């Protein structure tokens, strides 16, 4: 062939922390269909937002927004337990269909995005340059988001484990641990990567008895 | 009501 | 400058499933130091293996091995709870130091890798070509590893939640759910991505009562 | 005793 | 747009020495039209061959051949004097038209190459890898071809200038110069880049009187 | 090796028309030595300027200037006849030496450029982006320079051939041809690529008798 | 009868 | 006195 139609920019979704997670890489040949499985961030969460993005930046708000929809009716479950399968499907016509299916509830919602959507060529090449210029800033934002989500998961798990421990956990431990979850939860509200790790570290340091009781539980 | 979580 | 020393290949570690996780990207200028935080895969796991790799393939066994060491003395904890911080540090001399520090125990182990280690230029360019040729196979392996780890996490969480539920969970639910965990645990032992998702899906479908009881618990 | 887990 | 049609490989023509000269670069967006002006290699040459190639190698025989045609009826002229304009034109349908027009004679010949011609995707990516692997060998072949064509031009010009000099050139000079053109013409028939430069150098060294007489002529 | 020193930008020289001609490509591993042979643009030219540049733009004035020197004492010769060999040599210390040797006169001049010269990293990545953004403008400038130099060569050759023809060329031909060389020489002083080709074309159209007489001469 | 010459 | 000519 003298010609290929390829994706000039990556296509994906915004995930927790405001990051673009790619489903279809830049320069993938049409037609194509990719899927990935995602979950909820909170206990009892009943819907997820699917924000569809085009571009090469690690920050979602720095990419082009192609549209957004929600899938609701997610049944009550602990966070990270629902299986929401997101499929990006680009047909031979260059039309993108993005669906999300809850594998428990069977419920599905879809957005369809015309082949003329998104960034025009001047913007496309502006985007490839901006991604290139900014590899450092975006790497730093990617690592901060990944620390913050780890801190959140640690925040959430340790609270659950305090719960299932109840009386097994000595008075002094619970006080040290709860003090740490409060400062951790504070730190999570800033942009200081070292401060979040310092609060996560304090928590690892005071939670050793809890960790044993939780390991022993199961 | 929240973006998806990369699991 | 007329000259830069840059990393000719990515440098990283093997993570769960046999995948290379990069800490220092290809073409990063020396000197440089990057860190990322990782955890255990099993309840009560007392050590982690740090296998250091050079190259651009998503499969660890397809990259160059620069060495390997363990950090032990990890105190008993539920999986995913210990914070093992891995730092890749390349000094002005092109020497790589890779340390792992347990933030709870304070324990640290290190390997130091001379600037002459790893792949020579012919191999370097053979590696960039092989990565390039194989983007599809590696993407497929990356998605299979990510499904398998999700299935494992779901396997493990649902068992824990069966536990903390005990009598709250009706007889019929526990039987349907345990049948599913057995087939899920079977599927995890193959290489069939669809079969693992089908078993994870069966589990989402029978666990709805459990998910409510677990959500209600906390 | 196992590779690290990307968390 | 979510999609661009771009050229997956460079498109061009074979020029003197067996090298690919590109008219449309890899990754140029359709539709597009580029032109370049080329000439004859011999005095009194009455036709040129337009051999159309697809790919990224500097050697013509290493690229994909899309077809070939001749433009004849070139009127008698010293080499390098006819203006043969070669236009590569790819329309919105991904069809390539390549025409050559003699600007003197007004004569034009064309080949049309369907959008399905050339290398299929597996071959396309095999080609990008082979180009990449072989940058050195191809650079070396490119420099050898460029030396050989310089040697040929020097061979040809010095003969012409011997002619227009006639008696102005001393007996001893003509003998030294003609001996050198014979060895130069020999060397041009091998693949030894240094040997051609050594014979071109010998010629520069003995032709100083001729060069003055030629400079003085005009 | 964990590390390579490679050239972060191409290194080259300014050639006729203000274009950068590369001798050492971007991403070439140190140490390395490349040579290319160049010539004069005018009859009786006695020196050439070697302007050394760093960067990826096709326009010389858009690249970083690393320095400049002249080689003189070029003996009288028709343009394009002297062989000036330019060698770029970067040693293990990242020092660049650029010499020019006249192969006739044996004369050589050199500039030496310290490893700390040229653009710093912020500028380096600004340069890779600017080259990338500007592929079109630079391609257009490259084709204009190549037309202009062809027009100049045609200007110069046709004048020489008018000379060596003298009486063989009919009165009417010489008048038509000289009128065309005047307009060609005018057009060469603008930036209008089509206008130069139109004047070169007019000249091809009126010079057919001259071309025959010149072909017949040798 | 010969490839073109890059001029 | 003039840049070199790519020959």
């Amino acid at each position: 062939v003298l010609l290929l139609d390829v994706t000039p920019l990556s296509l994906g979704i915004e995930t927790m922390g405001g990051v673009m997670t790619t489903l279809i890489a830049k320069n993938t040949t049409i037609p194509t269909k990719h899927s990935q499985v995602f979950s909820t961030a909170e206990d009892n969460q009943s819907a997820v937002t699917i924000h569809v993005l085009q571009g090469e930046r690690k920050r979602a708000a720095d990419n082009k927004s192609l549209g957004q929809f929600n899938l609701d009716g997610i049944n009550p479950a602990p966070r990270g337990m629902p299986q929401i399968e997101v499929t990006f499907d680009i047909d031979a016509d260059g039309i993108l269909h993005v669906s999300a299916k809850d594998k428990n509830s069977g419920k599905e919602q879809k957005i369809t995005i015309k082949a003329s959507s998104g960034l025009n060529e001047d913007e496309i090449q502006k985007m490839v340059r901006d991604a290139e210029a900014n590899a450092e800033a975006d790497r730093k934002f990617e690592e901060l988001v990944q620390t913050r989500n780890q801190g959140d998961h640690l925040l959430h798990s340790t609270r659950k484990q305090v719960e299932e421990a109840g009386d097994k956990l000595p008075a002094d431990d619970k006080t040290a641990i709860e003090s740490a979850l409060t400062a951790l939860e504070t730190a999570l509200k800033g942009e200081d990567k070292a401060a979040i790790e310092a609060k996560m570290q304090e928590l690892a340091q005071v939670s050793q008895k809890l960790m044993e009781i939780a390991q022993q539980q199961h | 009501e929240l973006p998806l979580v990369k699991i």
